């Protein structure tokens, strides 16, 4: 388990 | 009419066999099967997508430059067919190596949101099958949860083991807590029963 970073699409904002 | 979404690991721990005949990876794609035999034959108008996490190749619309990487969407939000049923059973095997199940789970939401436009579902629906060995990043989850609940998504978890103990690695035991957190954000005390095993996965996908 981590804490790597991730960018969600923008409609999920 | 409801929508489903299918997320299946199949990364390279679900091939170990030590429960059996049948790995985990056989007995999930056993399942799947199952399920899907029972749309066709029955004329379901429900509608099912397939997305694999754990797969080689990488194919679905968030892949870009080391994110979302190892996931493939087999199946878009369709009626299933005989074609389906052929290919799970034959093309589709274990990946070399491991992805992140969150990463699968935002693909499958992504998927429900543009594929469900416009039209009238009695529910959305979004069932996993792992095993929980492979690592993963928590950033973001609080955005997930958010739209899991906006969207008011029906989430269900199946495990190839019940929760002697069972020689669960501390990654299993990470991800199996993760699922708890999430369950009881959506449903409360009541929202921990939604966690089941794949003996009994066929007849809860059915309800």
């Amino acid at each position: 388990t981590t804490a790597q970073q991730r960018k969600c699409p923008e409609w999920m904002n | 009419k409801s929508a489903v979404v299918l997320c299946m690991d199949v990364g390279l721990a679900m091939s170990h066999s030590n429960q059996g005949k049948e790995s985990p990876f056989e007995q999930a794609k056993k399942v799947m099967m199952l399920f899907l035999q029972r749309q066709v034959f029955a004329e379901s108008k429900d509608e099912i997508a397939v997305v694999l996490y754990g797969t080689d190749t990488t194919d679905n619309a968030l892949a870009r430059e080391d994110q979302y990487e190892n996931i493939s969407v087999h199946r878009h939000l369709m009626l299933p067919d005989f074609d389906l049923l052929e290919q799970i059973e034959n093309v589709v095997e274990p990946g070399s190596v491991q992805a992140d199940f969150l990463d699968a789970l935002i693909v499958s939401m992504d998927l429900l949101q543009k594929e469900t436009l416009g039209k009238k579902y009695t529910r959305l629906h979004i069932a996993v099958f792992s095993d929980l060995s492979s690592p993963f990043s928590v950033d973001q989850l609080e955005v997930i949860i958010a739209n899991l609940k906006k969207a008011e998504i029906t989430l269900q978890f199946f495990l190839p083991f019940s929760v002697p103990g069972k020689g669960l690695s501390d990654q299993q035991k990470e991800g199996i807590e993760m699922v708890r957190k999430i369950m009881f954000s959506l449903d409360g005390e009541e929202g921990l029963s939604e966690v089941f095993t794949f003996r009994d996965s066929l007849e809860r996908l059915s309800i």
